[PDB]
């Protein structure tokens, strides 16, 4: 790719503003790329994860507390 | 004598029944019962609110694993003992409890050197890290390899199993994608200089070879993913021609001197080059 | 706590909880 | 100097607390609270109904992912 | 309701449009063809809006393979389609 002008073997024997504008242009692309990457990586977790035992307990506790408060209000 | 007796050799303390029903009511959601037992324990003295179940769980660590934000405030308006209760809410990724604990500002599972900003980086949350960096925090700095100060040689002979863990913890903290994308000035050139000196460390430390080797791989996919999120050609031309401190590929040459084989073997980078190797032959769609 | 999956046994307990809640609430309210 | 400081290099805007409780009530299902906040914002002017959470989600994109 | 889908040009087409746009933005011109070809190859649309659903899968699964030789960048995608 570089300009060397390499002939074959036989015939081989005979200041501020630019830097500022570049650094200003380089940042918005980085910002947009970071935004898109973060959004995609957050979305990707929502779909490919399974369930475990921890959630069953929270569901049970929710139902239990609902029942207890409703019974407290209605009974008395 | 053909029988084998059984007994406990290492005994501990046991609790009483009065205390028992308290912790039993905390685990079910009863809000009108616990609020009474908290009140009779201020005129009479029969129960201590700092008990511990057989497994070391107190009355405040049971309401965190079951996400209940209405009993936590009730136990907090009364004076309870809050110990290392902020490290149990960052390992289980919940957001309300974190703030809530921040606002009201001998046994554990964590080593005595873990700090919250370092533990929140082992996990990979983006919303929790942003809440701790708005307040002022700091992370230590590791010395260079083959450093020979008096500190590096004195501590390395009084305790040699504790000195070899903090460096691994720090290097696991420093290498997370979210922190690099949140607090760096050039997120592409900082993954080149850091994924190269995590591999030299894999030769002098024979004990943790696999760990250091695997940490060196999370820094090679980040750059590729950050690159393949482009949507036009001007963005590619601006990126690949950035020189810090003319118009040649001044950033595709630094990726070859670091042996990055996934950053230079991508469809877009291999299609930008094919339009310069075939200059003067406008069409190669021939027989 | 972290590396175990679910099965059919839990669905039945959830259903029974909802059923008993409904029955007791209906008994109190109706009469 | 053996410490490393940390800060944000690319800043954005932040919302206010008054707005915060609106989006917090949308995410839980409260129907009698949001219907009031929609009404006081027509006589007085203190909240804009086109805000955006830190992740770019508005008040209409939270009620779509939770099917309500 | 009335809708419409564009039509892609034949291979080796040489109009002024195919040669002008392919040199002002070359990364955006190579994505719309893939999007269109992913849209056209769905089972439901073929079974819903075709007159002969068997003879249209023969002539379309044969010219998605020739495209896999001139476009070296998206070989796997075209092959799987
Ligand atoms: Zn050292
Ligand atoms: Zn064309």
């Amino acid at each position: 790719f570089d300009e060397g002008g390499t002939l074959p073997p036989p015939f081989n024997i005979i200041r501020h503003a630019d830097s500022l504008i570049q650094n200003q242009h380089y940042q918005e692309v980085i910002r947009n790329l970071v935004k898109r990457y973060v959004a995609a990586m957050i979305r990707n977790s929502k779909t490919n994860e399974g369930l475990t035992e921890e959630n069953f307990k929270e569901l049970k506790q929710d139902i239990s507390s609902f029942r207890y408060e409703v019974l407290d209000l209605l009974g008395n | 004598r053909d029988r084998i007796p059984l007994q406990i050799v290492r005994a501990e303390t046991e609790l009483s029944a009065e205390e028992k029903a308290f912790l039993s009511a905390v685990e079910k959601g009863d809000y009108a019962t616990v609020k009474q037992a908290l009140q009779e324990a201020e005129i009479y003295y029969n129960v201590n609110i700092n008990c511990m179940d057989p497994l070391g769980r107190s009355a405040l660590l049971i309401a965190i694993e079951n996400e209940n934000l209405e009993i936590m405030e009730l136990l907090l308006n009364h004076s309870v003992y809050v110990g290392d209760a902020l490290l149990y809410a960052i390992r289980k990724e919940v957001v309300g409890a974190v703030e809530l604990l921040l606002s009201y500002r001998q046994f554990s599972e964590f080593t005595p050197d873990i700090t919250p900003i370092m533990l929140a980086a082992h996990t990979n949350n983006y919303e929790i890290i942003k809440l701790l960096v708005q307040k002022r925090v700091t992370i230590p700095r590791p010395h260079q390899i083959r450093c020979n100060c008096v500190e590096c040689v004195s501590s390395s002979e009084v305790d040699s199993l504790r000195h070899s863990r903090s460096r691994l913890n720090i290097y696991k903290a420093l290498a997370s994608p979210s922190l690099i994308a949140l607090s760096s000035e050039d997120p592409i050139l900082t993954a080149f200089r850091l994924g190269w000196e995590l591999k030299e460390l894999s030769k002098v430390e024979n004990e943790f070879k696999a760990e250091y080797e695997e940490l060196s791989q999370q820094c090679k996919l980040f750059a590729k993913d950050l690159l393949d999120q482009a949507r036009s050609s001007r963005e590619l031309e601006i990126i690949l021609n950035h020189r810090d401190d003319y118009h040649d590929l001044a950033k595709l040459k630094v990726a070859i001197k670091y042996h990055q084989k996934e950053f230079v073997a991508q469809p877009n980078c291999q299609q930008l080059l094919a339009t310069l190797w075939y200059d003067g032959f406008p069409g190669w769609r021939r027989k």
